[PDB]
């Protein structure tokens, strides 16, 4: 799945120009820009849903593609569980039980996959198209807003069941969304869209020196506090009349923690402070309106 | 392929699947039997005091024309579904995929056309046993299923194509309907008006919409050479069109 | 109060103003024109070769019959306009509202056949300045206005509370045609061949879909007292029950 | 605008079961609950969608009700400006050009406004929906995930626009919404639905915060660690979900993180932050999935 120089106008109005796009080994690559930059856009050229846009459009057509543009598609008259199967046996290889079970469960959708879809609430509707295109067993997935009107959980169950599979099957995922925090829950880089072309992309994976994590202690654990994280991380700063030690980010403080806690030594206060997607988002897009 | 063969197929079982459970399918057979019975029963066997003796010909042709009508609706519901509930959207993202939906409609008009015919077909044995009267040919039977398939998959893919140039669905139904009860209308009402009324006149000859529509209230047909190759001609280029088209039409 | 009555005229206002604006109106109007014109000059003036004398009634029942078809369409098109694009949502949000959705689309129908029979005169009367023969009476066309009238709000009506009744687009469209077009397709198709056929015939006098189906072609008209009465009330039931129909129905 | 014993059911499925409700001289009241609880069939009660919910709606009928329930409803080969003229005429009292253009621009959609909906984006659709449902210069409106499809400064933007224009005109805002964060950037209190009735009651009158401070363990922990939190500190609610606990904010971690580790436990993680939406459902919700 390759773009190369795709461009596309709508009459004048010029959405895409000379933009490039691939996956560098990634697996999760977000999509964020504002609206009416051509978020949609790309992802239908990707799809194939446009044969109007002047450029390259670089698909192994052995390889199946997943996807969910816009509002939901389902048959309205048809229970979920239909839908699942005609697209799996239709779209997809064909209809296979377990996988759909799982889905249907980690989605939750169960409690209501046999009613029919016209009596479904917006939100059963996405879990249920989302659910449609991973039916597919597809390699390259693309999600427009793919949790745009779920509820907290949903988003979270949803987003981490897809994770999960990008293992079990090969596949290389496009999400494009608000809802950054969302982004940032499944993502491994994120690209940034303004004014028809790519501006700054974030390798998600590398982060940046300032992320760093910074452990308080009394000042008279400081030195041994100061010989446990110099044997064991990489001290960035050292602040010894206040107290503080900077080390890289740390996601997880179990093992400073019990450290710390073998040579007697309780921090006070640990903190990380790393700029989030929405933070990258504002600073790229805010001058358009502001 | 045989996979892309089967993923063409899967969708065409879907489609008459769908047919085989609705209850308006049953409800609509269930009309056009009722008229043929009442037909039967009221005056073929009983106007002119008969030894109840009837012509199966006349009812032959009437349930024709119900069951093409019946069936042009079926079909255009079978081409409009996709672009009623937006679902089309998911199917055109690849020329393969683009074809294989042109081919797998196609089919399923062709497997619409077969059923509707074997409606017919069932509904006069019916009639036959019932009454006395010399039974029709088989052969007779066997004729008018060629006309099923070639009347309602010339409307169907004509109307096919015309529902992918606009992407609507309510004007489909509404030119499925009107072709029909339209020559049969406008005929006897102005072609004998003109100087050039015969001309006019010998001139549906060669046009498929004229005559398969006059054809649909026939007890019999006998396509003349050129009658017969121009239907399928036109079959044949609405089928191609159907095929260039879709594969550029962005969705 | 007036306020309320304001309202219910700005949405009346916006469905006129659309019909005046798309282009489709225009080729429309284009389209009956030619195809009158085209039937004067053709052969009114020429096939008995006349001194160039026509017969106006010819022309006038034509230019009714082509009018009442796209009058009925552009009435169908009002009345689903609001289910095809969802808006009828952002209406039917208490029944003070509902009830005036109603009157709305009930006056914008009086409208609409006001303009097509507004077309249909100036038509005509662009032949009779065209040509010989003796003008139509005034009155003639006036009578013609209420053929118009009452054809359109009855079926409209009609069609207005199937469509709230289903809250589907492409059966009333469907609907529309398939009305006018079959009741003059089938009454000499079979009418003639029960033992009940004259009864049967004569029945249609009394009913609104056959006998003002039938009169779209005539050249006058002249309703008896019943008919007269039985088409009248039926649009008055039908309007009677489009108000307690959506005062129920949820949206 | 009052909701007396309010029941609702789709045949066996009881959505509403005795819901009542009131602006209690409020004006800013969120919605919150899971996907399926019923928000949208609270509004369309409200709005009047539905005449048969068996009970008392209490409106008078002199006011205007303005709305936008589910995906946005607008004339799709018209112009957006042609929309908004209509419904000023349509549904409210005329078209005020000032008011209009006021929202026009505080929203940001000059830009597109006088082009057809049909070629309009979802998040335009949106801001225009939005709009109508302004146009008609209502006192009630009701809203139904306003800013679902709104990219970060369009839904800032929104909706402090809508909460300028309460005091301009005498309104009462009723907002069903996901992205708490939204809720709480325009509100002054929230309603959490459950099961077919009200189960809280949040009132918030000013940015109090009421600064509380996150511990999360492992699964495995979870048990010992909220017996040992809720009988020291004040536990405010809790995430099983996720593994957190939620106590009063604590200055200094020594005295908590010493006495965890006598009990063998060392958090996934610790820090002290504002109170949210958030929490709360989760508290609420959780448990339904998890
Ligand atoms: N059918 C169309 N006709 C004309 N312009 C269009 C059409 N579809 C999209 N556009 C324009 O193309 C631009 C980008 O559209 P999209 O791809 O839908 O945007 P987006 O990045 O997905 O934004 P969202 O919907 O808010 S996530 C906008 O300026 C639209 O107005
Ligand atoms: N037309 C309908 N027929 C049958 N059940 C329905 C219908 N509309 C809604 N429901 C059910 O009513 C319940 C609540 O529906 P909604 O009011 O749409 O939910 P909600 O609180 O707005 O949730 P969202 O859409 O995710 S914000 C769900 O269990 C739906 O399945
Ligand atoms: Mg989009
Ligand atoms: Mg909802």
């Amino acid at each position: 799945m390759k773009l190369e120089h795709i461009t596309k106008k709508y009459g004048s109005n010029v959405v895409l120009n000379d933009i490039d796009f691939d996956f560098g080994d990634s697996r999760i690559v977000g999509l964020i820009g504002k609206n009416g930059v051509g978020k949609t856009t790309v992802m239908k050229v990707m799809n194939g849903n446009i044969i109007k846009f002047d450029g390259k459009v670089d698909i192994d057509n052995a390889d199946n593609i997943g996807f969910l543009i816009e509002h939901p598609k389902l048959y309205d008259n048809k229970s979920g569980l239909y839908n699942l199967k005609l697209f799996a046996q239709v779209l997809g290889k064909g209809f296979d039980k377990a996988y759909t079970d799982k889905i249907i469960d980690a989605f939750g959708m169960r409690p209501y996959i046999k009613k029919k879809v016209k009596k479904y609430s917006m939100g059963m509707k996405q879990k249920l198209a989302i659910a449609v295109s991973l039916m597919n067993k597809p390699k390259f997935l693309i999600l427009d807003e793919p949790t745009n009107g779920m509820d907290p959980d949903g988003s979270i169950d949803v987003l981490t069941t897809i994770k999960s599979l990008v293992n079990e099957l090969d596949m290389r995922i496009l999400i494009s969304s608000h809802k950054l925090e969302d982004i940032e829950l499944i993502c491994d880089r994120a690209v940034f869209l303004r004014d028809g072309h790519f501006v700054q992309d974030v390798n998600m994976e590398e982060g940046v020196a300032s992320d760093t994590t910074i452990v308080t202690v009394d000042h008279k654990d400081f030195d041994r506090t100061e010989k446990y994280l110099a044997e064991h991380f990489q001290l960035q700063n050292v602040d010894k009349a206040d107290g503080h030690l900077m080390i890289n980010a740390q996601k997880n403080y179990q093992v400073i923690l019990k450290a710390l806690s073998e040579l007697d030594i309780y921090p006070k206060y640990i903190e990380t402070r790393k700029s989030s997607l929405r933070d990258t988002y504002f600073n790229i897009n805010q001058r358009g309106d502001k | 392929v045989p996979r892309g063969s089967h993923r063409i197929l899967n969708l065409v079982k879907y489609d008459l699947y769908s047919i085989f459970k609705s209850p308006l399918t049953y409800l609509a057979i269930l009309v056009v039997s009722s008229l043929i019975a009442t037909q039967s029963i009221l005056m073929a066997n009983s106007m002119d005091n008969p030894k109840h003796i009837i012509v199966y010909g006349s009812v032959f042709a009437a349930a024709k024309w119900l069951l093409l009508i019946i069936g042009l609706m079926f079909v255009v519901k079978t081409i409009t579904r996709d672009f009623s509930q937006g679902t089309i959207q998911l199917y055109m993202s690849k020329v393969k995929t683009r074809v294989g939906y042109i081919i797998s409609k196609t089919i399923s008009i062709i497997l619409i056309s077969i059923l509707f015919a074997l409606i017919h077909y069932v509904i006069l044995i019916v009639v036959q046993a019932s009454s006395n009267g010399k039974n029709l040919a088989f052969s007779k039977y066997v004729d008018n299923l060629w006309f099923f398939l070639i009347f309602l998959l010339f409307f169907g893919l004509f109307l096919f194509l015309i529902t992918l140039a606009s992407q609507k669905t309510a004007m489909i139904f509404s030119l499925g309907v009107f072709l029909v009860l339209i020559v049969p209308f406008i005929k006897p009402f102005i072609t004998f008006i003109p100087r050039y009324g015969e001309k006019v006149l010998d001139a549906f000859d060669y046009i498929p919409f004229a005559y398969l529509t006059d054809k649909m209230i026939s007890s019999n047909f006998d396509f003349s050479n050129w009658q017969w190759v121009i239907s399928l001609g036109s079959i044949v280029i609405f089928f191609i069109l159907n095929i260039l088209y879709v594969a550029k039409k962005d969705i």
